[PDB]
């Protein structure tokens, strides 16, 4: 291999820098925002408890306040 | 003789420090197009 082994080592090296050329190039940047999670609940309404309100008496009409 | 000196040439040819693909130079250039204020991402400070 005495005209063989220089051209593949050649090779070889050129493969090898280019390699190392392609995987720390990318490792620049490659953050520029951060976008937080998000964890909502359901928003349904099953059984829901029901709050009744009743006035009576012997007059005719009332005023009435309440807390809704 | 054709073209100007090295030092013009220089001058007048100089290139951004940051590239655009650093996070902080997109932050600055999308606060300023967020806000609707500038677009640029230097600044400088006049003091009294």
């Amino acid at each position: 291999l005495g005209r063989i082994w220089l051209p593949v080592l050649i090779v070889v090296a050129v493969a090898a820098g280019a390699l190392i050329v392609m995987n720390v190039r990318t490792v620049f940047g490659s953050n520029p925002v951060v976008v937080t999670e998000k964890t909502s609940d359901n928003a349904e309404d099953f059984n829901p408890k029901v709050v009744t309100y009743e006035i009576f008496g012997s007059g005719s009409s009332a005023v009435i306040n309440y807390m809704d | 003789t054709v073209v100007p000196t090295l030092d013009e040439v220089g001058e007048m040819r100089a290139v951004s420090m940051a590239p655009n693909d650093a996070p902080s130079t997109l932050a600055i250039k999308r606060v300023g197009q967020v806000f609707e204020e500038y677009d640029t991402s230097s600044s400088v400070m006049i003091v009294l």
